[PDB]
């Protein structure tokens, strides 16, 4: 006593890149040194 | 008791070469800002040393 679809695959991946974008940022840079004077030499 | 500001800050060349060659370093910092220089001691109205 003697005795399989063929196709076409595309594959795809989950995606990681994470999403870039720039972003504006303001501020402000208050500095404020403080010194002593006597004769030339200041301190 | 008030504030506190400290600062850190990078060597004079001369001086770097003085640390590694002396293993000391002088009490005093200064740098020139704008026109005059400035200038700190270490315990108060101390010298060079
Ligand atoms: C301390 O001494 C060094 C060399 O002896 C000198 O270059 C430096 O200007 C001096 N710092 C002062 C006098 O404040």
């Amino acid at each position: 006593t003697s005795m399989l679809d063929e196709g076409i695959m595309v594959v795809y991946k989950r995606n990681i890149v994470a999403h870039t974008f720039k972003v504006r940022v303001y501020q402000k840079v208050l500095t404020f040194r403080r010194s002593y004077a006597y004769h030339r030499t200041t301190y | 008791l008030l504030g506190s500001n400290t600062e850190y800050v990078a060597p004079p060349m001369w001086e770097i070469h003085h640390i590694n060659s002396h293993s000391q370093c002088y009490s005093s910092y200064s740098r020139v800002i704008a026109g005059t220089v400035f200038v700190a001691y270490h315990r108060d109205s101390y010298e060079n040393k």
